[PDB]
């Protein structure tokens, strides 16, 4: 419920 | 040690308010045990914002099984010594660079 982060993927 | 960094029974709402304290800037992190998922870490760190300032962000440090910690699968660490040195050496996708423990 509370925001993360997550690390991109290069697309 | 204990580990500079290390501040497990810190809640996310305490874990904002003590790196957004005097004596931390960019970088600035800790480690603590995770509120919401129980089992995991969550990574809590000093970020500067373009049009916001200073900002508190969290990742979530998951565990591969048995002995292995990721953020992203991408890659992982025996440790998570292992995974801070990591992150320190090169933000890596990570909103930062790790830089300095919280200080206290």
């Amino acid at each position: 419920e509370p925001q993360y982060e997550e690390i991109p993927i290069y697309l | 040690e204990p580990e500079p960094w290390f501040f497990k029974n810190l809640s996310r709402k305490d874990a904002e308010r003590q790196l957004l304290a005097p004596g931390n800037t960019h970088g600035s992190f800790l480690i603590r045990e995770s509120e919401s998922t129980a089992g995991s870490f969550s990574l809590s760190v000093r970020d500067f914002d373009q049009n916001q300032g200073e900002v508190v962000k969290h990742y979530k440090i998951r565990n591969l099984d048995n002995g292995g910690f990721y953020i992203s699968p991408r890659i992982t660490f025996p440790g998570l010594h292992e995974l801070v040195r990591h992150y320190t050496n090169a933000s890596d996708g990570l909103c930062t660079r790790l830089s300095r423990p919280c200080q206290t």
